[PDB]
């Protein structure tokens, strides 16, 4: 029970720090994320028509 | 295996009621303790305890010492108090009753044949057996009181 609680606390702490770093990177005006969103919408519409 | 013959195995005295009740209660509780408990040694789940322990080589050292040998609250057959008393009781209560049963059966068989047999030829002989039969009635009352 102590080994499972130590493993669950480390996984919950690592997931919270990774979620905060992903949200802080998108608010810093990421140029690669804006260009990838427009190219993904045009490739999905051509495959269904 | 006898409740029917074990409770009536004593004599007319009521002093054996305390000894018979203590032996019957200890025999019933001894069989229930062995049936309710498990008849196996120990599980010792060391497959999931060695990888989950905090300290290294902690669950592996305790599993090897518990599966070897340990001490128990047991005794030997050196203090055979009831074994020596069972052989001495047969020489004063069982062996002594054999001679009393042989004398009572021989006197009762001779008194039955003399009471039914005439009054001059086989009479004097019946009178001698009647004296022993009359004394047997007083001896039987003295053995019960």
């Amino acid at each position: 029970r102590y080994e499972a609680q130590v493993r669950q606390h480390e996984q919950e702490q690592l997931a919270s720090t990774v979620i905060s770093k992903v949200q802080s990177e998108l608010q810093n005006a990421k140029f690669q994320d804006k260009v990838l969103a427009q190219a993904v919408e045009e490739v999905e519409r051509l495959f269904a028509k | 295996l006898d409740w029917t013959k074990i409770v009536s195995k004593l004599g007319l005295s009521g002093q054996t009621a305390a000894a018979l009740t203590s032996f019957k209660k200890r025999n019933d509780e001894a069989k229930r303790i062995l049936f309710e408990l498990k008849q196996q040694p120990s599980n010792v789940d060391f497959a999931f305890y060695k990888s989950t322990l905090k300290n290294t080589a902690i669950v592996d050292k305790i599993q090897s010492d518990v599966s070897k040998f340990t001490p128990s609250k047991a005794n030997l057959s050196k203090q055979l108090n009831l074994i020596e008393s069972f052989e001495a009781k047969a020489l004063e209560n069982a062996k002594e009753t054999e001679s009393v049963v042989l004398a009572e059966l021989t006197d009762l068989e001779k008194t039955l044949e003399n009471i039914e047999s005439x009054x001059x030829x086989x009479x004097x002989x019946x009178x001698x057996x009647x004296x022993x039969x009359x004394x047997x009635x007083x001896x039987x009352x003295x053995x019960x009181x």
